[PDB]
């Protein structure tokens, strides 16, 4: 799972 | 950083394009669709949103792109055609997949769809009269959201190949929604055929206790009986709005057999009209869903459900649902009406049952 | 008509609602008119609607005069816009509005022509300064508007134009008759002297004074301040109303147990038969929050139809987060109905004033 | 309110 | 670098931009229009393009921002509201200025415009019947490309006061379009009222020879040839086309004309549809103009010329008037239907007068 | 029909234009067909149209099914397409084209339904790689496929479809009969041996035979080469066709030297009643400049027109900077009608054929 | 091609 | 007059 998180 | 008719969620990474054309891949920039690949199969005129199967397709496409070495420093562009019903599946599936993959909010996702032009299209249901209602991404996103939220949606447990089989008409056409729930279309019999005997070997596996039948006889109901399920008629006519009485009944019942442990299977004709007015109303009751997010949330499980208007029908009595979880509780006494299973009883005879 | 594009059909043969970037011209059969030029929105920044009531009964009378033109006898009016989206929403909306209020139209009839048309309206955004993140449809509105119609709130027969224009005013106190029950304003402003000319009403500006005339004169017995203080509260309370603040940050969102004291103290002037006069600095924000949250613990409005409701009597309320907030919070104020009921006791809290308490804390007094 | 209110019902 | 709906014309400094609302200006970009300040008088339901006349102040308000040492490291954004219809009229006047003031080609401004969706509104004419022709913003583009290459437009000799006070119709609403030719409306007789009087100040003093009357009489033609000008009437009806004999002769009478050094001033009523006819036919014939570049360049000097039909009889005859530069010349004899002035002739008839 | 949107009126009552991103469903007085999944367009890279001749003529049989059905004796017939502009500018052009060539339709009555809609539809553009900056419109392939007709290049009676897909496909040749003069084919391919093998029919390929045979029997008397040598002449020859070498280079525009070279080798074939066949590597941009340029010299097409037509037969032809080229030169093709004639005296540059030469040339000709 | 030509010509 | 030539 690629890191997508919201900044 | 020059695109035209693109949408920014991760500055440099992800992006949602709409365009006419195919374009080219470029040294900081890679495309791709899933338009030719993964489609929304229509009823009438219903367009979308796509369903769960179809996020989990596109997530297994996505992080394949994202993981390539060669696309290591490219930012990655999601797109579509120009058309305002197919923009809408893109940017809703987008979103869905960032609240239950990243772990984004309701808000966080809607900001960079908000005030586009070309607008896009409002969902409409899949009935054949003339659209008269509309949910909308916002309405889907704060559904689906929700519902991960309570823990009735879980990318991690989600089975792909069981998923699609058992949506087929030939191996039964249901899906389970919640793990207390199960919607299905009407079994048939003329042995038995393929699409009952899978049904009956999916319930007795998956702790089934209560099977409640909406629509006119199609088969025996001791075929349920045999195997040790409670079967259950709650039938109104096909397209209509069930009696509030009927819905009281029916969480009640569901109510009893949660609290036990198992499973309730719900079915009309189709399992999507009548079916969905019960189930809909009890997880407003339960978890305190709006209309609109409930039938967004059911839509994204099974689409199809909640037809013409029974759709007005849940947006109006949508109150009434959240409010027997404070004035009313179940019965310490069974009724006939709901088969021996426990039904909703105002406090005031509640707390008289509690001495006496 | 065959040859229009563009072009809805409401009523066939009477009424048509169209969008051109030009000027049509009338026919035998056909007559055009627009509102556009004298009918139009004040934007606070980036927000274009819906158009408010004011804006409704002066479409009305416009519309009503070319209906019974004897000229216009057997010929089709089309009302249309330009063909913006945004501008498409406002047409489209007021339209709906002029039927759900006029002509007792249900939302599910005046919602069929307007459903899956391409391209589709332009939601309505807020009126903050920051990214647009929560949008209100045209279904919202027709249902909050209808909602509030059929609890009593609106009667556009009763409906004054001359003082609804005058009392939006900045120089007359900018104010708007919400409900019959609450009216929302901005904070009035004074330079309130330390000596004996601090006792006559003459350093008093004229917006504050048209406040006090008017609450004196309109039976307002409560004014709750959300914001700083920026006047001196004696000037209320010498005309014999209470005041009470319930302060807090401006933009922010009020805690819930701000929410219930305010609904605590409106219920009890409601059971006086009076009015509430809640305000912050502009009277948008803070205030739409706490009135707003009232609207649906009593009338079972969505959060939703609660926003297009309030905008469509005083544009721009509810901004930003607050629009999230009231959305995720509608759940605990349509509970309270059922989990919470008006004290025996007053609270000091809200002013001597009578707030709400659990079930096991209400019956417990009436029996001892 | 009005004293000229066209005959716009739904049919 | 985010934006939408805006074109590239220079990287990081020139882009075309097209949104329904007021953009904040940024510490790299700056935002401005001139749709609330320069607009296009609209005769009918045509509505562009604008004319030389916007484009020179589009011009100074371009000029001051890009030199605004604020503005030293921000890229200029020109645009407008989203209609095609305005769309169009700032993309086109937009390619003028890079065409008559920066030295770029055809093909240089007609890149970013190219295969844009939505797609501009192409011109119509300022007539009242249902448009059936129309000129795109390639053709205006070429054509304002072709008269800058032949000398007929100037901008460092453009006099902005002058243009716009003529224009008027109380000063005799005219415009020079060539430094051959002049578009007036007829004059008109009840001493003399001004836009007579300012008309006949400018004719003496600009080197006018010879006056082309296509309407009906409204006024005394000797107040011309009471000043020296030579009086002439071609006259035919209202919205008609011209008779190809009255084309040959126009063309010959004006040649004349130029041959001495003189100005040639047609009128029919309003100077926009006969009067376009015989000067447009006689620009393609002179240098070999397109019918659609021809047209788009009379409306960038007098907007409204060419109405209805007239179009495509200016289309389907443009090849007839550059045939008559190979098949025909200047006669060496007058003719008294030209008013003792020199007519075209064949070669054949020519090259006999040249020893007999 | 009153409640439809987005839909064109041709001929009241019979012809309808629609658009829409959906199926509509018949009526008892509509009938509503569609051609997208059928008649497609095949797209070298970015250009999307028009629809060929071929394609009309497969319309035509599908439009004509559908007015003499029994079934739909008093319904308009609406021909729809997807709601893009690019699928929307080919239904359109294809609906004009139809009425240009079987019912005798004028340009200004076609273009009249089509003029000042809102959105407008998408020009088109050529077949190359680069950035596209030059485009046609419908009005110019209207206007091109009308002059066609008048001067008697196109005759849909005598088409024949079965011929005009077979001899379009690479391996039959992959060529296109433009007009009763002119052939556009691609380069023919083979591996010429140096030895005995070389004297009898056996390794030239299919499409080599195929366009050997059909220019055998079509009275084709010369072939023009404009790409580098990828066969032997020899072949041509052997059965009584004059070739010749015009070579320039790829993507490239000719000089106006070899394009008067062509016109006059061209003109005393058809003099002679023969038809002359150009190629180049793929037939398309090269042979387009040339063939396009005699067009213009001899019938008065304008630059538009004239690529408007040849793509009506032949989709992709003219490409890149031979568009403006064609373009910027079109004056002086036409003026060689008046400027030149043809020689009396043979040339080695076209091999020992007639060439253009000026009227001083001519006339000393004849005297002496 | 024709054999069923329907008569579309212009008015 | 800015120098906005074409590159
Ligand atoms: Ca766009
Ligand atoms: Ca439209
Ligand atoms: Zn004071
Ligand atoms: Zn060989």
């Amino acid at each position: 799972v690629p890191a997508l998180n919201y900044p | 950083v020059y695109l035209d008719n693109t949408i920014e969620f991760l500055r440099g990474r992800v992006y949602l394009g709409a365009y006419d054309y195919t374009p080219e891949d470029t040294d900081e920039l890679v495309f791709f669709t899933v338009e030719d690949a993964i489609f929304y199969n229509s009823f009438h005129l219903d367009f979308g949103p796509m369903n769960i199967g179809h996020l989990y397709r596109f997530a297994v496409i996505f992080h394949e792109i994202l993981n390539d070495p060669e696309n290591a420093n490219k930012a990655v562009v999601f797109y579509s055609s120009a058309s305002t019903r197919q923009r809408a599946n893109a940017a809703c599936m987008l979103c869905c997949y960032m609240i239950l993959v990243q772990a984004w909010t309701p808000h966080q996702v809607l900001q960079p769809l908000a005030q586009v032009d070309p607008p896009f299209m409002p969902f409409r249901d899949a009935g054949y009269s003339n659209a008269d209602f509309e949910i909308t991404i916002q309405d889907v996103v704060y559904g689906v959201w929700r519902a991960k939220e309570k823990g009735l949606i879980d990318l991690h447990s989600f089975n792909l190949e069981s998923y699609e089989k058992y949506e087929h008409v030939e191996f039964g056409d249901f899906n389970v929604l919640t793990p207390d729930f199960i919607a299905f279309a009407s079994p048939q019999e003329d042995h038995l055929n393929q699409p009952f005997k899978s049904v009956l070997n999916f319930f007795a596996n998956n702790n089934v206790q209560l099977v409640v039948r909406l629509n006119s006889h199609l088969y025996n109901k001791k075929h349920f009986e045999d195997i040790g399920i409670q079967h259950l008629d709650l039938i109104f006519e096909d397209g209509t709005c069930p009696d509030l009485s009927i819905v009281k009944n029916f969480v009640g019942a569901a109510e009893t057999i949660i609290k036990r442990g198992g499973k309730i299977a719900v079915h009309c004709k189709a399992g999507l009209g009548r079916t969905g007015c019960l189930i809909g109303a009890h997880l407003i009751y339960t978890y305190g869903f709006t209309a609109n997010e409930c039938i967004g949330f059911l839509r994204f499980i099974r689409p199809g459900m909640v037809v013409g208007p029974q759709q007005h029908w849940l947006y109006l009595h949508q109150n009434d649902f959240r409010e027997w979880k404070y004035t009313t509780r179940i019965s310490l006494k069974p009724s006939e009406a709901i088969g021996g299973l426990y039904p909703l009883i105002s406090l005031e005879e509640y707390r008289l049952q509690k001495k006496k």
